[PDB]
């Protein structure tokens, strides 16, 4: 015969959703140098990287972090005044034909009975002509705040961990196309490094595919899911702001010091980016060869620049040395494939509606001296044109905007599960 | 994605079983939706997500299938029911079909 | 309630540019993508394109690429479209439709409907 | 091996690795860390109480006095305990668990009163 | 214990200060004079009778109001023009 | 019957349904919620530890060596267990509860020491 | 005496009164301060309770085991340990080996529960 018996602490899990916690802010619990990766054996676990909730959680966490970083900073509400502007004409080239615009304006001082007369060099995209009088871009939509100069906010590794009764499962398989039964599985106490990078159309920095390029999509063929392309090898990219720029303090009240552009030292030129043309060519060749699997071995492919929309999505948008770079990637995604250094012009901004929100606009202070940013390009975010086209070249265009997808580029190997440690079974033991 | 509606033309009477299908190229699982467009009026949605139906839709309208072939079927038919119907797949809308009294 | 009003009937001559509008009320504008559709008189309903009201992302189809351009306005909760370099075949009816998230099948609810005579 | 060390292994090879898994069950952020920690403590306490009302308190292994109705499963001992994984087992008997728990509780209750009667006999 | 007690006392200070009126409006040019009304030789030029514009219930109306400050709390500008010492440094509550 | 169902019932009747009442024992809005939840957890832990230091760990019901005293209740057993509700009993002995707990704890400590000595008797 | 009354007493007298300690182990930004303080206290107590119960020693304070006492840890005959020493010095002495004690206790309890189930397997 057989009798029930209760086994406690039994290796059984089920998918579930709960809060996680970081490891590495002023509140992160420090990690440890023991990345204990117990290789689960003879296991095979279903994965769906498109619905692991924690990515959204991470997104939400980042949002809140950003907000709490900005709240104890000066609010430039008095700054919304009429601007007497003049187009700059000092050592200005034919590329940047009137982007910087030095604008005088009256500004409040410590004693609001008195005022002063100060200047600036706001970029064009932030100023709009109200009628020669201009206003800052945000002064009618949303309030304006400034980033505290202390924080040099940038990608800092933020490991993740599960809270004492939940497990984090990796997928060590190197051909994981994002969905299905992953054959090789291993748990970890905490996740590896994930740089919380903010980039659209081009996933700057991060983790590269171990063996070969990979194309991920919840459905490759429905022209409405942002395709992720993870590279096998990195692509070197160098972005530069070569205009020697200074910074000045202006007293906006009892202690509120607004950091404003004073004047550009020396010459002025366009702030541009460079990528090795040959390596980019080889990597895009690799990408199209991989795409031939999903779209057949006899399909023409076309690459065309972004199709339109907002400034943040129409262009490569990212952070570089405190400034916000908006590079026009029409100079790369222009090609066709049948069955040296590329140079990218880039614009700059000082008013950013980050996280595509409405009501919270952040002012990015300038940074003294020229700026350089060397980085590894690790993957792209593409979308298929469509048009059906009978059988014809299928066109791919850069996409992005929804930053969550970028988080999915590093949170696809992982999943969170809950342990059910109270099992039962039959055995020949009787009380 | 090739879409071939069937039948192109159809005449049916009040209260009868009427079925309409559309052939696809490959398999799309539940991914399918059918709509109606009464003449003059704006098109409205009948079925989505393969069998899944819209809210406020009488149960007489029901679709299902698999692979390359699915079918929307109706048993009861009140006079407003007949209209132009449209099968849809990806960016490959069906040509449509004509439903008339008797 | 959820209401999708659409622009009025417009009449024109070939070669110019024509603009249409679709105003929404009753739901979170940025949550649902918007498809634009067109049907020629007594013909099927060809898909003009889709737009994302979160960052302004848009995708057209080649059949109608390089001629169409659509944008969004989040303040009044509206979606605008424009067509340039028109051809006589383009005469017909245009519609605005609503799809959840980054999905394209369920075209729940619809606009009043615009007619364009090329 | 370690945490979930033998989760995919055979049944018995997992049966003697229970200690590790049993042991490893224990503002924008402070409130959420507190929520997660207290949810964990509640889960552990619920499991401990469920074991305690069956008389198996303090023992990872235990034994009961309910017959095994074969309707829940008919597999013989060798098939279960040499050619099966714990996840598969939990998948197989998922519906019947509640019934089992109920019967288990009831059995303990009956047993317990019987014990008291024995301690009442002079 | 001492460090955490210090932190707790600091936070208590900030929390008690928080639900109270902000006093930015006193950051204004001060017309101040000495006081010699039944004064002592010892309290010579330590107290100062200052006057200034000030807001009202209604934003349009301004009121000329005066109060008495202590010399340790006030600083001259570059006559008899004066300001609060902290006004150049940080907010005031 | 369900939660608190035997509360108005006879002592003997309610003494058979202890489990049903034991399992059901266990931005500022989240603050008060977590305070209440932690309070409930700590109260269950109060009771669990207090039973643990009485040798009654993991048994809902448990007999002990401390003898009754007619001063505490001059009550016939039939009256207590077949006539008088639980609430009236808790009310009646509310005065003397602490001395019962103290004697019970002392007896349990003495029992543990005796058990330890006996186990070494070899 | 009361809380930690036998802090420096000899081993036997302190062991006689282990109950008071056992009882005393359990009891707006000040809100989260008290919440995390109390949850940390509860977590520490429950961790210790589970660490006891994994040895089969739950439900008791004076629990006996069957790990042989390797003399390498300490060779002090019982007279000094149980009549001429305090708990603090003793805890200082076996601090370097308490982990090995825990591991051996885990192994011994595992073997004993398996043998107990095996005995119950007999008809
Ligand atoms: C991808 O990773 C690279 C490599 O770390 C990042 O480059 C880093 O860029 C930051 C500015 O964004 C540099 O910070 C500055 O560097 C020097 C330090 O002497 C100095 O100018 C400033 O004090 C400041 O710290 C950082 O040095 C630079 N790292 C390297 C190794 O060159 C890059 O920013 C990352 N990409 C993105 C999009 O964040
Ligand atoms: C990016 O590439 C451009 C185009 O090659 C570089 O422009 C040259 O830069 C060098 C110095 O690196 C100058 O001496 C040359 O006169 C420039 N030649 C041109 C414009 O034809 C540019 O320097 C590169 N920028 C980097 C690496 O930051
Ligand atoms: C970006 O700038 C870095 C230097 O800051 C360049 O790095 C060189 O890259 C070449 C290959 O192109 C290597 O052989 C050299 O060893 C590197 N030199 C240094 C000093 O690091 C990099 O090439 C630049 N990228 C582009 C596209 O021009
Ligand atoms: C992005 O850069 C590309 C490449 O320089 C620009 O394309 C050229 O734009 C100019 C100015 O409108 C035209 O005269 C050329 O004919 C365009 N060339 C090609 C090959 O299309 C493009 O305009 C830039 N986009 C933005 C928004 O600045
Ligand atoms: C994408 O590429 C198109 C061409 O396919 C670019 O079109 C140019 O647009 C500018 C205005 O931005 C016009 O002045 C040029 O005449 C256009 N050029 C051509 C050759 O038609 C367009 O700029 C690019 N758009 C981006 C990067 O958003
Ligand atoms: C504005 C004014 O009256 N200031 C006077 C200053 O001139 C004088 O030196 C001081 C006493 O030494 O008292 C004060
Ligand atoms: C500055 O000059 C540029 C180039 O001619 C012109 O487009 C712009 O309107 C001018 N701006 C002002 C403020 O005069
Ligand atoms: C902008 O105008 C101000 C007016 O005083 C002047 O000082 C400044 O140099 C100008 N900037 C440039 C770059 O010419
Ligand atoms: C500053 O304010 C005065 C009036 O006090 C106004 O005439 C002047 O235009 C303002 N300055 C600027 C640069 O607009
Ligand atoms: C603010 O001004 C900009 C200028 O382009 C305009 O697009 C926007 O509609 C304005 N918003 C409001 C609320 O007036
Ligand atoms: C991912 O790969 C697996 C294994 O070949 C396959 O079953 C599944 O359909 C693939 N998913 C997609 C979306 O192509
Ligand atoms: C770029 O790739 C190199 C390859 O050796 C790697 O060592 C380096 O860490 C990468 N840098 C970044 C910023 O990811
Ligand atoms: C689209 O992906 C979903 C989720 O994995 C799946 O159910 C469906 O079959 C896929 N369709 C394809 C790859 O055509
Ligand atoms: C480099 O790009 C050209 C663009 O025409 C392409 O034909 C070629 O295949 C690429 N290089 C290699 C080695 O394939
Ligand atoms: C775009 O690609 C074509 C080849 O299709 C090339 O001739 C042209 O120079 C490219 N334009 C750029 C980089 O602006
Ligand atoms: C900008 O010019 C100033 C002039 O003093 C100099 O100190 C500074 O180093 C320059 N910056 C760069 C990047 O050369
Ligand atoms: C995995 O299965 C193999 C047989 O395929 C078996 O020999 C091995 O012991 C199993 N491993 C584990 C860890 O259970
Ligand atoms: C529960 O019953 C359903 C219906 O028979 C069955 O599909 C499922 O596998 C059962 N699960 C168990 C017994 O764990
Ligand atoms: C009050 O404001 C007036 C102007 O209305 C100014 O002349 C005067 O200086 C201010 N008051 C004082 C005490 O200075
Ligand atoms: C403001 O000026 C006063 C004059 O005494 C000085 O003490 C103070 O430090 C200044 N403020 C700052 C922020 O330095
Ligand atoms: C209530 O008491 C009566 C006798 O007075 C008894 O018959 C009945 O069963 C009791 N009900 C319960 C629920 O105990
Ligand atoms: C019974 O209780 C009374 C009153 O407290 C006390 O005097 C007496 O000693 C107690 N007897 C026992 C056996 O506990
Ligand atoms: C218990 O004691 C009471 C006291 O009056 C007595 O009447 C009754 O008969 C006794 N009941 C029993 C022994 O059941
Ligand atoms: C309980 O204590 C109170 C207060 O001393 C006393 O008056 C009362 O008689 C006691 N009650 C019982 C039921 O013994
Ligand atoms: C301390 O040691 C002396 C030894 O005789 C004794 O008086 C006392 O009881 C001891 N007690 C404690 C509590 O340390
Ligand atoms: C006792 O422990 C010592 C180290 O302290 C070790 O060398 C020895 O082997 C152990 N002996 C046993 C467990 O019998
Ligand atoms: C204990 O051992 C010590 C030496 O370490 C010795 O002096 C003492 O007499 C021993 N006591 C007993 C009771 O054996």
């Amino acid at each position: 015969n057989l009798w029930v018996t209760v086994y406690y602490g039994v290796p059984v899990w089920k998918d579930a959703e709960t809060t996680l916690f970081c490891a590495s802010t002023h509140a992160c619990v420090p990690t440890d140098p023991n990345p204990q990766e117990i290789h689960l054996e003879n296991v095979t676990e279903e994965f769906n990287m498109w619905k692991n909730n924690m990515v959204e959680q991470m997104h939400t966490d980042i949002i809140s972090l950003w907000d709490q970083s900005l709240k104890p900073c000066v609010k430039l509400t008095p700054l919304c005044v009429t601007l007497q502007c003049t187009n700059v004409t000092n050592n200005i080239t034919d590329d940047m034909r009137g982007e910087l615009k030095n604008c005088s304006f009256n500004m409040t001082t410590e004693l609001r009975d008195k005022k002063q007369k100060v200047y600036s060099l706001f970029y064009r995209l932030d100023v709009v002509q109200i009628n020669k009088e201009y206003r800052l871009i945000n002064c009618n939509t949303s309030a304006i705040t400034q980033a505290c100069p202390k924080v040099s906010f940038e990608p800092i590794p933020i490991h993740y961990c599960a809270p004492a009764g939940f497990a984090i499962l990796k997928c060590k398989d190197k051909k994981f196309n994002g969905t299905g039964p992953c054959p090789s599985v291993s748990t970890v106490q905490c996740t590896h490094g994930i740089k919380p990078v903010v980039s659209t159309q081009l996933l700057l920095n991060g983790s590269l595919a171990e063996e070969e390029v990979m194309i991920r999509s919840e459905n490759i063929t429905n022209n409405a899911k942002n395709i992720l392309v993870q590279f096998n090898t990195p692509v070197q990219i160098n972005c530069t702001r070569p205009n020697n720029n200074t910074r000045k303090s202006i007293r906006i009240g009892p202690g509120q010091a607004f950091y404003a552009t004073g004047d550009i030292i020396g010459d002025i030129r366009q702030a541009h980016c460079n990528v090795s043309k040959a390596t980019w060519n080889e990597t895009l060749g690799k990408v199209v060869k991989q795409l031939r699997k999903h779209f057949g071995n006899n399909t023409i492919i076309r690459f065309a620049n972004s199709s339109g929309g907002d400034l943040e999505v129409t262009t490569h948008s990212f952070n570089c040395g405190g400034e916000f770079f908006y590079c026009n990637t029409s100079g790369l995604f222009n090609s066709t494939w049948i069955s040296d250094s590329i140079t990218l012009p880039c614009r700059i901004k000082q008013i950013i509606n980050m996280w595509q929100r409405i009501g919270q606009a952040m002012y990015a202070p300038p940074i003294q001296g020229v700026i350089r940013c060397v980085s590894n390009i690790t993957g792209l975010i593409l979308t298929r044109d469509g048009g059906s086209t009978n059988s014809t070249t299928e066109t791919f265009r850069p996409g992005g905007g929804d930053m969550r997808d970028n988080w999915r580029s590093e949170l696809y190997k992982y999943k969170v599960v809950k342990i059910e440690p109270l099992g039962v079974a039959p055995t020949r033991c009787k009380r | 994605i090739q879409v071939t509606q069937s039948p192109s033309s159809l005449s049916a009477s009040v209260g009868d079983r009427v079925t309409i299908t559309c052939r696809a190229s490959q398999g799309i699982s539940n991914y399918l939706a059918w709509y109606q467009q009464k003449p003059g009026k704006v098109p409205k949605l009948l079925i989505y997500g393969a069998s899944t139906l819209q809210s406020g839709v009488p149960s007489r309208f029901s679709g299902s299938g698999s692979g390359t072939d699915f079918t929307l079927t109706i048993s009861s038919l009140q006079p407003e029911d007949f209209a132009t119907y449209y099968c849809q797949i990806y960016e490959t809308f069906g040509q449509g079909t004509k439903v008339d009294i008797k | 309630q959820v209401q999708l009003v659409q622009s009025g009937a417009e009449v024109k001559k070939p070669g110019a540019s024509v603009k249409v509008s679709c105003k929404t009320s009753g739901y979170t504008f940025t949550d649902f993508y918007m498809h634009w559709m067109r049907q020629a008189p007594g013909q099927g309903l060809e898909w003009m394109g889709w737009i994302n009201p979160t960052g302004g992302g848009v995708n057209y189809a080649h059949k109608f690429q390089g001629r169409v351009t659509m944008t969004r306005d989040t303040s009044i909760s509206t979606a605008y479209m424009e067509l340039s370099r028109l051809t006589s075949d383009d005469t017909g009816v245009y519609y605005c439709a609503r799809s959840p998230a980054r999905e394209l099948l369920p075209l729940d609810y619809w606009g009043q409907g615009t007619l364009v005579t090329v | 091996l370690g945490f979930l060390g033998a989760a995919g292994s055979t049944m018995g090879a997992a049966s003697m690795t229970l200690t590790v898994q049993a042991r490893n069950l224990l503002t924008v952020w402070g409130i959420k860390q507190l929520q997660a920690r207290v949810l964990a403590v509640e889960r552990y306490l619920r499991d401990q109480q469920l074991l305690g009302i069956w008389g198996c308190s303090g023992k990872l292994i235990c034994c009961t006095n309910v017959p095994w109705n074969s309707s829940w499963s008919n597999r013989n001992l060798s098939e279960i305990w040499d050619n099966m994984t714990w996840l598969q087992w939990d998948k197989e008997i998922s519906n019947y668990t509640q019934i089992i728990y109920g019967l288990l509780e009831e059995s303990q209750n009956q047993q317990e009163k019987n014990e008291q009667d024995l301690l009442a006999l002079d | 214990m001492v460090e955490q007690m210090h932190t707790d006392i600091i936070s208590l200070w900030d929390q008690s200060l928080k639900p109270c009126v902000k006093l930015t409006p006193l950051c204004v040019t001060l017309q101040c004079t000495n006081v010699t009304n039944n004064i002592t030789d010892d309290m010579r030029g330590e107290l100062k009778n200052c006057s200034f514009n000030m807001t009202t219930e209604l934003r349009d109306k301004k009121q000329k109001v005066y109060s008495l400050f202590y010399r340790l709390d006030v600083v001259q500008i570059n006559n008899k023009e004066y300001r609060l010492i902290n006004c150049n440094t940080s907010a005031i509550t």
